[PDB]
């Protein structure tokens, strides 16, 4: 039960996808449903607004699914790498009231990329039954910039 | 940065094809490759896309089965396979860099599915009865006729010659196709000043130049 | 009923660690950073850092890395912050707070502690000596006649004063405390009615915690 | 899943005016993409993102929209804008182009300039012979051509192709082809190539036996 | 780190009167601004959040907007406005407040209601002398004290304290303590409070009434 929901393939429209907030300027948008993973073209990525730890991309299954891991990635504009090495989950079934994903007691700190091109696998245990995700970036090198893929099954 | 496609091609049914969509630079493997099929008389039609930093290629749903995405980064070349041909593969094929929309397009593929065998076509100069003119003008013409299959590339001097200048699409007459055009230049560029249709038909490997010239009554 | 309870006032000595602790109630404690945040008498606000109790983690303001240290205990829904070899610099006012952890909620630097103050000084802990303040003779001034408390020699702060148990509060100016030689000195002003006094009883309530302190004393008209 | 709608699927102008072309979306999309393809080309990027101009794109052009409506407008139309538009989402899967808006060009009507051509000697030898008529740079495409040898009106062995709107003068050309073996060409004397919209043809001819 | 400015970190305007203060940030912080109300007793309260967006239990008087990159509160005023307000930067670590603003009533002047008392005997009997002088609802703040003992200026151990600015009034008070040993207070006979804002004093005799 490790099937990609829709992030690549783009079976998870763009409208499904949202954030707390996303840079943009003259030369560049980088939009929430940039956070694709292994997405290509310019500005290909998710980035806030702002980078602290307060910010959140959102997906939207418009449908509970059982979400068994999240794949995350980096992205590298020009000279700059940028990823976020660790991040927390929450989770909603109407999107309004918002759960972290704990873990033995304890709110679950994922472990997240070590650099902006590889894709690093974290698993869901125990497996998530949720209608929404949150991803929160809680570190981050240069940049707060995120590619995904979230892993499951209905 | 330009995208240029192989040449037309001829196929039996059941057979396999393998079109290649090259690049001018390096920098494709920083764009994803769509392909898209536009059928005889028909509009645009997607069949899918492949990542070209991952050679990861996803399909549409009516092109699941008998069509393969492939890449070689080294010669800055993706390909499109398509096994087990019908007769309704018989269509045009584009490739197109995605950058924001499809911003670059390939000049297209020309496939013909079918079972005949070639023909070469016959070339033949039109030129008004003893160059008989038509006032400060005059109209010259080439007939391309009994060729299979599509397409063929018809030019004027080279494709020097371009205003004025009118081609005819082909009609099937009755099993084999047959092409005209038409050219109008002033009366005193001919016959004073050469005029040549340029005829290529690449699955026959035919390319004809024909001089118009003047001739008696016939 | 969100609410954020701090540690009542704290003294120590240069040199030592002194850890104040932050309540919460009326909400999931786990789930909401708790922040800290530093004031000097007279300058204004500094963050300190942050901890998510849910998880443990921690954030701080590169000023606070040596000195400031936070912990949360969420079965008493209770976070704490330590101050590591206190200097005269770390005599202040500390206050908590709360964010989402989640921007776009309404949550964030809502609620806020009454704060703690932090009295960093190896002077010894001394009980106040209340005394009455009254014109000599009653002699009144008007229509009116002033009457106080002063509260003389005390170590450290705070000190609590109220008029009748409280219910004199009208035409009351309470002075804020005044330092000199390790002691704290403070009087309260309170004005009523020449019919009022002395027929009628005005006294003095004072309370100072550190040494265990209570007094009531009463304003009686004296002679010279 | 995300279809596209263009509506309608023709729509004629005079040039000058200003046309709008309207692209719905069964449902939300972030931008919407435009394309201009004329016969026997490549479809040409127009619109990125909704509303910013591809490389080379005239100004003439613009997108705008939001939401499930977009639309492409030229502002003052040129005859090289005759054409088909595709709009184009890449919002979900899968990738979709919108069925394609045609745009014809309103022109005055205009006479086909008729040429009749006998077939070559080399052609002869093969043992055919087509005669060919040009029937070129009309307005509107109606025109019936008419097929005479030796005054008597022909009927059969005659092949039409039509040319769609020209770039520059909006007008259609025809091109026809009566073919014959060379031995029933070679009975006869005089051919006649008619062309009729009204009432009367323009007419063109050749002698096998003068200039 | 982003650095918070406020101008103009002094103020002094009158009831009903309409105010403005003014954070600039020095990097951009993208209306990730919250302004924060301080008052004397040390309680702070949230007024606005993410720039412009009201405290539900913040009377709609105040306001908050922007003009990249200055952030304005603003009060369209009452008595109980007076305070220290503060903006506060989250857009990025560490957060960082402005310097502040402090809002004083503006209210008409007023004399010093004065008065003067004599050290208790419980004092006395344990060898001090506390002389204290109430300079109770003033405006303006400044005000001087001087003591005279016998007819003659006193400087050495005096201690003044002031009250902040009071809620329902808006005047100012403030307490002068002249402190002696027991043994000195008795060498003298009249001991005299003079307040300067011409002076206003008050005296008692150890003598008599």
């Amino acid at each position: 039960c490790s099937m990609p929901l829709g992030m690549e393939s783009k079976a998870i429209s763009d409208a499904q996808i949202t954030a707390s907030s996303y840079f943009t300027n003259m030369f560049a948008t980088w939009s929430p449903s940039k956070a694709r993973l292994h997405l290509q073209g310019r500005s290909n990525a998710w980035r806030p607004q702002v980078n602290n730890p307060k910010e959140w991309l959102q997906v939207d299954f418009q449908k509970t699914m059982k979400v068994t891991g999240v794949t995350t990635q980096g992205v590298k504009s020009l000279l700059t790498s940028m990823y976020v090495k660790e991040f927390l989950i929450s989770s909603s079934q109407d999107g309004h009231q918002w759960t972290l994903f704990f873990q033995n007691g304890k709110v679950k700190v994922f472990q997240g990329n070590q650099d902006s091109f590889t894709p690093v696998v974290n698993s869901l245990d125990p497996p998530l039954l949720t209608r929404y995700l949150r991803i929160h970036p809680q570190s981050w090198v240069h940049q707060i910039a995120l590619r995904m893929e979230v892993l499951g099954c209905e | 940065i330009q995208l240029v496609q192989s040449g037309p091609e001829l196929k039996k049914p059941g057979k396999t094809v393998k079109i290649s969509c090259k690049a001018s630079d390096y920098t494709f493997t920083d764009y994803s490759l769509h392909w898209v099929k536009q059928a005889p008389g028909k509009g645009l039609k997607w069949m899918g896309w492949i990542n070209t930093e991952t050679g990861d290629p996803a399909y549409a749903d009516d092109f699941k089965g008998r069509f393969a995405f492939s890449l070689e980064t080294s010669v800055r070349t993706a390909y499109l396979q398509i096994n087990n041909l019908k007769n309704e593969d018989t269509a045009i094929y584009f490739c197109a860099r995605e950058d924001d929309g499809l911003a670059s397009w390939g000049q297209g593929t020309t496939l013909t599915v079918s079972s005949a065998k070639t023909t070469a076509p016959s070339v033949y100069p039109l030129a008004p009865v003893c160059g008989d003119t038509t006032g400060s003008s005059v109209t010259l013409g080439c007939l391309v006729k009994g060729y299979f299959p599509e397409p063929v590339t018809l030019t004027w001097n080279s494709g020097s010659l371009s205003s004025g200048v009118h081609t005819f699409p082909a009609v099937l007459q009755s099993d084999l196709y047959t092409l005209s055009s038409s050219v109008t230049v002033t009366s005193s560029t001919w016959p004073s000043q050469s005029i040549t249709c340029n005829v290529a038909h690449p699955a026959s490997s035919t390319k004809v130049d024909k001089k118009i010239e003047p001739r008696g009554p016939a | 009923q969100v609410q954020l309870q701090q540690s009542g006032a704290e003294l120590m000595k240069p040199g030592a660690s002194v850890k104040i602790s932050c309540k919460a109630t009326g909400y999931t404690f786990s789930s909401y950073w708790i922040e800290w945040v530093k004031q000097r008498p007279g300058h204004g606000l500094e963050w300190i850092g942050e901890i998510l109790p849910g998880s443990g983690s921690t954030n701080y303001n590169e000023r606070f890395k040596g000195k400031a240290s936070f912990t949360a205990d969420s079965s008493s829904n209770t976070a704490y912050m330590q101050l590591s070899s206190l200097t005269s610099e770390d005599s202040a006012v500390y206050y908590c707070t709360r964010t989402s952890y989640y921007f776009g909620s309404s949550y964030d630097f809502d609620v806020w502690g009454a704060g703690t103050t932090v009295t960093v000084s190896s002077a010894k802990t001394t009980a106040p000596s209340v005394y009455p303040l009254a014109p000599v003779c009653g002699d009144t001034t008007g229509s009116s006649v002033t009457l106080g408390c002063l509260v003389k020699g005390y170590f450290p702060e705070p000190v609590t004063l109220t008029w009748n148990s409280g219910s004199l509060s009208s035409g009351v100016h309470t002075f804020p405390a005044l330092l000199q030689s390790d002691l704290y000195t403070l009087s309260s002003s309170v004005t009523v009615t020449s019919s009022t006094w002395p027929s009628q009883s005005i006294t003095c309530n004072v309370a100072h915690p550190a040494s265990s302190t209570k007094v009531d004393k009463k304003i009686e008209p004296r002679g010279p | 899943q995300i279809v596209l709608t263009q509506s309608p699927a023709i729509m004629s102008a005079s040039p000058g005016e200003k046309v709008t072309m309207t692209c719905s979306a069964s449902s939300t999309v972030s931008y919407m993409y435009w394309y201009q393809q004329k016969p026997g080309s490549s479809p040409r990027f127009l619109i990125s993102d909704t509303s910013n101009l591809a490389s080379g794109v005239p100004v003439r052009f613009s997108g705008s929209g939001s939401g499930t409506s977009y639309s492409l407008t030229i502002s003052r139309i040129e005859a090289e804008d005759a054409a088909t538009y595709y709009c184009q989402h890449w919002s979900s899967y899968p990738l979709t182009f919108g069925g394609g808006t045609k745009l014809e060009l309103k022109r005055a009507d205009a006479a086909p300039t008729v040429s009749i051509f006998p077939p070559s000697s080399e052609q002869l030898t093969s043992g055919g012979a087509s005669v060919v008529c040009f029937l070129n740079n009309f307005y509107p495409k109606d025109i019936n051509v008419k097929w005479k040898i030796d005054g008597s009106e022909r009927q059969n062995g005659v092949l039409n192709s039509w040319t769609d709107q020209d770039s520059k003068d909006s007008t259609y050309s025809m091109s026809s082809t009566l073919t014959l073996t060379k031995d029933e060409y070679e009975r006869h004397n005089s051919y006649t190539c008619e062309a009729t919209h009204s009432t009367s043809p323009i007419v063109k001819s050749f002698n096998r036996n003068e200039c």
